């Protein structure tokens, strides 16, 4: 695994 | 527990975001600012080795460790 410092943000949204 | 079945038969449109779900919480314990971040990062990680790191906390740590080291690194230079 190479990390990708480019992956978005994932954004806690779920309810 | 989210399981291998659950994410076959679910939408490959909503995959990473069930994955994500379970891994947040996780992750952010790890990592209270960087939580959103790594996740994303990780989500990148094929969908067969994300749920066995979510069954496997050793497992999880590690990615988050070597995600963590290298976004650090990231935004030191």
């Amino acid at each position: 695994f190479v990390p990708n410092v480019h992956a978005a943000e994932f954004v806690p949204s779920f309810l | 527990p989210l399981t291998a079945s659950m994410l076959a038969s679910a939408p490959p449109q909503e995959q990473k975001q069930m994955l994500g779900e379970r891994l947040f919480p996780l992750i952010q314990a790890m990592h209270p600012t960087l939580a959103g971040k790594i996740t994303g990062m990780l989500l990148e990680i094929d969908n067969s080795e994300l749920l066995h790191m979510l069954e496997s906390p050793e497992s999880l740590r590690s990615k988050v460790d070597e995600a963590v080291a290298v976004l650090q690194a990231h935004q030191a230079k």
